[PDB]
């Protein structure tokens, strides 16, 4: 999801 | 001497830990104890909104951060130091980096390494306080936490 795709791609997971 | 990472320390590690093992921490509270158990308090409402809004999310980054140990946690560490200091800080991201951490301490819990969970707490305190101190102490630290979600 675009709220938490800061923290999910500094993990690598793409479809946040 | 460090009053903000020590009051921070006890509020993120009492949250973990509850998220973890499912039951309160009756431990009683320390130098700032009203303001942290208020904090704590607005942590299970916003926290839990957000592991549950994110579950899928949280599962997918949680299995491609591989967590088994205590050296997976140092990774994890690394990551989170990274992205709190890119010069966007907000409430709402201090709450789902804190909701991440119970996310990853419930996934230790499972995995029967619970001695892990206390160095995660110490590591996104760490962080908290190394990037935001400046903007935390602007907001009057805790007390604008609570202010801020009630």
């Amino acid at each position: 999801p675009p709220e938490i795709a800061w923290l999910a791609d500094a993990v690598g997971l793409k479809d946040a | 001497s460090d009053e903000l990472y020590r009051q921070s320390l006890e509020i993120i590690s009492r949250y973990l830990r509850e998220q973890a093992t499912g039951a309160k921490d009756t431990k009683p509270m320390g130098r700032s104890g009203a303001t942290s158990r208020k904090a704590l308090e607005t942590l299970r409402r916003v926290g839990d909104g957000v592991q549950r809004n994110h579950e899928t999310a949280f599962q997918g980054m949680l299995r491609k951060l591989d967590i088994k140990n205590e050296d997976d946690v140092k990774s994890l560490s690394r990551v989170m130091i990274h992205v709190f200091s890119d010069g966007v800080t907000n409430w709402g991201r201090i709450v789902t980096l804190i909701s991440f951490g119970a996310f990853v301490a419930k996934h230790l819990k499972t995995i029967n390494q619970e001695s892990c969970i206390e160095p995660l707490a110490e590591s996104i305190t760490d962080v908290l306080v190394r990037t935001k101190r400046d903007w935390l102490v602007k907001q009057r630290g805790w007390d604008g936490f609570v202010e801020f979600f009630h």
